[PDB]
C-alpha cells in the first residue's frame, strides 16, 4: 500500500495566478505511473493528467506535470473562476489503487472582522429540558479563526461544537455558529457566561459576555 | 436460579436425587425466616461449586464499596416457609448421591 | 461513451448487509474489468475492488474479508455486498471503468446508524438589546432532533434569499442531527416587521412553520 | 411468581392534596425489596422508591415509601401538574422478577350529564347488507356511562363494542361511542330503535328513538 | 451514563419470529446484565428475561420454550428472539439495564396479525331531524375496514377543529378496524356553513370526503 | 359459514422456497380435504394440490417433484412449500375447500425476481405543434426503472382527474418496470395553463412532480 | 390431464342480449361432471353451473347449462350489466382438476376511430443514455389495432413493446400505447421517425412522423 501524502489541504491564492501543488508517495512510482484527479462539489471525480506528464484529451493547455521518483507537482497557469476544486494523486503502478489526501484552493481578498449576534436560550427548550447558547460570527474571509467559552471564569471544553458554513460564490467570507450545552442547574448557578474571539485579523480579543 | 447460582449438576452426573416435603420440621407458625439463598451473582456456576461470599453487588454505576444502597443490593434472601403456604411454596429436603 | 446508472439502500441498520448495483449502457460489458470506489468525509477516497464478465475478482486487501462482488452478464449489471456493515462504512460510492480516468458513475450515498426516523424541531430565539441599540440583528430558526439526513429550511416563504446563512448539521452523541439559518437585518427594521422560518423534512414527511417575532 | 395486587386503577383527587397509593403481594417480600415506578404516557418507566423506603437520587422529596411484610404503600405529598401519570409496583426479591398491575391517577372536576345523539344508518351502507346504530355521550365527569340497545323493546348484547376518549386537557370531560352492527334482514325488522343511558349525574332515563 | 437504542419489526404474520436488537453506547457492556420487558394494555408489564457478555441467560418461567437471546460483543449488542409468535404477543418491548432502575430503552411496538393493507370506507351519518330543533345538532363520520394503525380524520379540511371527538381505533373479529369520529354545532350552523369529513390514509395512501346533509 | 385467511412472502428470487399458509374459521377443519389453486395470466386456473387433517395428500403430477403441503390441526391452518422456484412461478395463490364450488381464499399474490428495490424515472411528453394545431393534444410523463410494482401516478395534485389515462406496468428485459400516464386537454388551453403530474412509489418512499411544457 | 378447449376468449355483444359460451375437452367426460365458474376482477371464481346442467344455490335463474359427452354450453338468456366477468370450466370427475382456458365478455358499442399521438424523446432521458418514443391511440372501441414504426422507411421488430388499457366504465373505448427503446447512437444517427397504425374503424392508415 503505497501510501501517498501531499501538499497542504486548504491554499489561498487570487484568481489569476500560478499553482503548485506537491504530491509525494512513500515508495518509487513504477514507469511514472502517476495520474491527477480533480473533483467539484456535487460530482464525481476527473482525470487531468496520467503518466505524471501527459494531459488527458479535452484537457485545457493550463494543467502541466512534472515528477518522478517519489517526488510529483502539478502546475496550474492562470486559475479562472472554475478552477477551484480538489485534486487527488493516484498511482496506478502498483497492485491496490490509492488515492491522496486531497488538497483545496480558495479564492484569496481582502480580511474582514466577524460580527457577533449572539441568542439566549428560549423558554420551550428549557421546557424539554436542554439549554443552547450560540456564539455566532458573520462575514470573515480567514477561515482561521478561535472562540473560547467562559462559565464561572473557567475554560470549557468537550461540550461546545462548531458549524461552518462554505465559502460564498461572490462576497468568498464564512459564517461559524458554535453551539455549547449546559445543565440547567448549571446554567442557574453561575451568573457570568461570555464567548471570546480570537482572530488574526481582528487584533481585539472581544469577550462578548452576557448575565 | 437453583441450577446456576446456587447448586449446579454436571451433564456427566452419575447418582440418584431423593427430596421429600419437611412442612413439619422447618415451618414455623411465624415465618422461617432462615434458610436464604443466593439471588444476584454475576455469571453462572461451575458444575460442583460452592459460593459463600457476601460481596455486594454493583448492578450499576457507583461502585459502591463495601456499602448497600442505590442499585446495590445484598446478593442473599431468606426463604419465607409457613405451615400454611400451599404445595410448591412450602419446603423440601434434598439429599443427593 | 459509457453510461452508469447505479442504485441500492441507503440507510442501514449496524450489523446488516450493504448492498449496490450498477448498470452499464453504451458499450461493451465484456472484456473490461468494472471497479467499486468509495469516499468518506473523513478518510478520502478508497478503492474496493473490480470484477469482470468472466467472473474474477480482484479485492483491496483491507476489505477482502467482508466484500463480495457479484455479476449479470444478461442485463449487463454488476454489484456489490458489503457484510457486517459499520457506522464507519457510511460514505459516497461510484461505480466506474478499470482504474477510472474515462468515466464514473453518479454516486451513491450510504449511512450506517442505529437510530430511528424522528421529526425535526424548532427552537425560538430572540435578539439581544444591545444587537437593536448597535444597529444591525440577526434573526435565526434552530433545527433539531432530525435521524434523516435531507432537510429544506427557508424564511420568508421563500422569498428572502439574500443573507440566508444554513449552516452544514452535525451529528450528536445521541446520533440526531441539527442545524441553524438565520439571517441579518438593521436593527431598524425591528419592531415593524414579522419574520418566519419554514422546514420540510421529506424522510419523515413533515412540515413545520414558525413565526419569528422580535425579542 | 409471586403475584403483586394494587389499589383500583382509577382514583381522581383535585391538585395539591395528598396522594395515597396501597400494593401488597401473595407472598412476604425478602428484606423489603419493593420499587415504585412513575410512567407518563408515551415514555418508558422512571424509578421513584427503592427498598419500600427510600428515594432515588435526583427525585423530589414529596414521594415517601412505607410498609413492609406484604402490605405497601406510597405517598405523595402534594399534587403538581405534571404528577399525574401510571404508578407500577415491582418486586425484586425473587427470582422470577414481577410488577404490579398500575394505578391510574386523574384530575376531578364537577359532575356533568352525558349528552346523547342519535345518527340514522344511510341506505347507501345498507346497500352491502349491514347497519350500524351509534349512541354517543359527551361531557360527562365518570369516565363510563352505562348506555344499552333496544331493538323492538328487547335487550341485546354480545354484538356490541364501546370505545372512550382521553380526559380533556382543561375540560376533563369524557365522550363515548357505542357501535352496533347487525346483517341486513335483521337491520330492516324493526322501525323503531332506542338506546337507554343509565348515569349517576343525570338523574333521567334518557332514552334516545329515531324513525 | 447509558443509552440504549433498539430496532426491529413492527408487523408480523402467526407463527413468524420475532427478533428485535437493542445496541449500547456510553458505559461499559461488560460486567452488566441486559434485559428485555414487554408491556400489554391487556394485563401489564411482564419480564422476559436477560443476558450477559458471557452469554448466560435467565429466562422467566412462562415463555422459557420460545426464548432465545443473542449477544454481539464486538459491537455491543444484544437481541432477542421468540419463536412461534401469536395475536397474543401484540405489546410494547424495552430493553433495560440488570433489573432497570436507571436506564430503559424508547421501546419498540409489535403488532401480530394475519391481515394485509388496504383502504378504509366511510359511512355517511344525517343528523336526526330532533337536532335541527334542538338548537345543538352533532356530525359524525365512521371509517371501516383498514388494517394499518395510522388512519386520520378531519372536518372541513381542518375548518372546524374546536369540539372534536376522534375515539381511538378498535379491533374487530375479522382483524379490522373502525372508529367515529364527531363534532358539534348549534342549529344555526346547520346548512348555512357546509361541513365536510375528510379522512386520509398514508399507508395505503386513500383520501375520502363525504359532503354532510341534513335529514 | 366458513372464512379463509391467508398469508405468505409476496417477494421471492430464483432458487429460493416458496412458502404460504391459510388459516380456515368458522366451521370444522377435520373431515374434509383443503386445495391449493394457482392462477397465472399466461396459462390460467391450475390445481396445485390437497391435503387433510390426517396428513394424507394429494399431488398435481405436473407439480409432484416440488410440491410439499403440512398441516396443524391444533390451530387449524395448512400450508404449502414449493421449491426451486423459477420465474415461471409468479401468480396468484388461493387456498379453497375440497373441489371448490363453496369457499374461496381472497388470493395472495407471489412475485418471482432477483432485482433490488429502486426509485422512479420521470421524463415529460413534449406535445408537437401540429398536434395544437389540430385543436386538441395529450400531455404524458413515462415513470421507468423502479422495480416494485405499486406505483400511483396523478396529475395536478390529485385535482385533474377528467381524461387521464394510466396504462398497465410492463416488465423489461432489466427486470424493472415501466409505464406512462397520458392526458388529453384542448389546444388553446395549452400554454397559459400549467400542467404537472405527481408520481409516488413507496417501496422506496420517493415522491417527485414533473410540470409538461409545450416545446 | 384432460385438456378443456374453450370458445374464443373475447366475444362482445350489447347488454340485454343473449349468450352462448361452449366448452370441448379431450375425452368425454363421466357422469357428466362439469361445472362453470365466474370470475369478476379482482375477486376469487364463484360457481354457478355444476353438473352441466344444474345450478347452484342463490343464483339468478338466467344461467343455464346443457350438454354431454365431449361438448358443453352455458347460456345467459339476458345479459345484465353485472355479468360481464371471466368463465371457466372446470371438470372434476377425473383425477386431476382441470379448467378451461377462459372466456371473456365485453360490452358491444358503435365501431371508434382511434386517435394517434406522437412524443419524441426528452433530452433529459437522452442524457440518461436511452431514447423512448411513445406512440399512442385514444377512445377506440374495437381491440384489434395494429401499430407499426417506420425508422428512416424502415420496419422495426423485436425492440418495441405496447400497454393496452381496460374498457372504459362509461365511454366503454379502449386506449393503445407502444414504446420503443433506442440506445443513443441508434437514436441520434437516423433524422426521420414514424408511427403508423392500421385499424378497421378508419380506412386510412394514420401515419405519423417526426424529425
Amino acid at each position: 500500500e503505497i501510501v501517498m501524502t501531499q501538499s497542504p489541504g486548504t491554499l489561498s491564492l487570487s484568481p489569476g495566478e500560478r499553482a503548485t501543488l506537491s504530491c509525494r508517495a512513500s515508495q518509487s512510482i513504477s514507469s511514472s505511473y502517476l495520474a491527477w484527479f480533480q473533483q467539484k462539489p456535487g460530482q464525481a471525480p476527473r482525470l487531468l493528467i496520467y503518466g505524471a506528464s501527459s494531459r488527458a484529451p479535452g484537457i485545457p493547455d493550463r494543467f502541466s506535470g512534472s515528477g518522478s521518483g517519489t517526488d510529483f507537482t502539478l502546475t496550474i497557469s492562470r486559475l479562472e473562476p472554475e478552477d477551484f476544486a480538489v485534486y487527488y494523486c493516484q498511482q496506478y503502478g502498483d497492485s491496490p489503487l490509492t488515492f491522496g489526501g486531497g488538497t483545496k484552493v480558495d479564492i484569496k481578498r481582502t480580511v474582514a472582522a466577524p460580527s457577533v449576534f449572539i441568542f439566549p436560550p428560549s423558554d420551550e427548550q428549557l421546557k424539554s429540558g436542554t439549554a443552547s447558547v450560540v456564539c455566532l460570527l458573520n462575514n470573515f474571509y480567514p477561515r482561521e479563526a478561535k472562540v473560547q467559552w467562559k462559565v464561572d471564569n473557567a475554560l470549557q471544553s468537550g461540550n461546545s461544537q462548531e458549524s461552518v458554513t462554505e465559502q460564498d460564490s461572490k462576497d468568498s467570507t464564512y459564517s461559524l455558529s458554535s453551539t455549547l450545552t449546559l445543565s440547567k442547574a448549571d446554567y442557574e448557578k453561575h451568573k457570568v457566561y461570555a464567548c471570546e474571539v480570537t482572530h488574526q485579523g481582528l487584533s481585539s480579543p472581544v469577550t462578548k459576555s452576557f448575565n | 436460579k437453583i441450577a446456576d447460582y446456587n447448586y449446579k449438576l454436571p451433564d456427566d452426573f452419575t447418582g440418584c436425587v431423593i427430596a421429600w416435603n419437611s412442612n413439619n420440621l422447618d415451618s414455623k407458625v411465624g415465618g422461617n425466616y432462615n434458610y436464604r439463598y443466593r439471588l444476584f451473582r454475576k455469571s453462572n456456576l461451575k458444575p460442583f461449586e460452592r459460593d459463600i461470599s457476601t460481596e455486594i453487588y454493583q448492578a450499576g454505576s457507583k461502585p459502591c464499596n463495601g456499602v448497600e444502597g442505590f442499585n446495590c443490593y445484598f446478593p442473599l434472601q431468606s426463604y419465607g416457609f409457613q405451615p400454611t403456604n400451599g404445595v410448591g411454596y412450602q419446603p423440601y429436603r434434598v439429599v443427593v448421591l | 461513451e459509457v453510461q452508469l446508472q447505479q442504485w441500492g439502500a441507503g440507510l442501514l441498520k449496524p450489523s446488516e448487509t450493504l448492498s449496490l448495483t450498477c448498470a452499464v449502457y453504451g458499450e461493451s460489458f465484456s472484456g473490461y474489468y468494472w471497479s467499486w470506489i468509495r469516499q468518506s468525509p473523513g478518510k478520502g477516497l478508497e478503492w474496493i475492488g473490480q470484477i469482470n464478465h468472466s467472473g474474477n475478482t480482484n479485492y483491496n486487501p483491507s476489505l477482502k474479508s467482508r466484500v463480495t462482488m457479484s455479476v449479470d452478464t444478461s442485463k449487463n449489471q454488476f454489484s456489490l455486498k458489503l457484510s457486517s456493515v459499520t457506522a464507519a462504512d457510511t460514505a459516497v460510492y461510484y461505480c466506474a471503468r478499470e482504474l477510472g480516468h474515462d468515466y464514473w458513475g453518479q454516486g451513491t450515498l450510504v449511512t450506517v446508524s442505529s437510530a430511528s426516523t424522528k421529526g425535526p424541531s424548532v427552537f425560538p430565539l430572540a435578539p439581544s438589546s444591545k444587537s437593536t441599540s448597535g444597529g444591525t440583528a440577526a434573526l435565526g430558526c434552530l433545527v433539531k432532533d432530525y435521524f434523516p439526513e435531507p432537510v429544506t429550511v427557508s424564511w420568508n416563504s421563500g422569498a428572502l434569499t439574500s443573507g440566508v446563512h444554513t449552516f452544514p448539521a452535525v451529528l450528536q452523541s445521541s446520533g440526531l442531527y441539527s442545524l441553524s439559518s438565520v439571517v441579518t437585518v438593521p436593527s431598524s427594521s425591528l419592531g415593524t416587521q414579522t419574520y418566519i422560518c419554514n422546514v420540510n423534512h421529506k424522510p419523515s414527511n413533515t412540515k413545520v412553520d414558525k413565526k419569528v417575532e422580535p425579542k
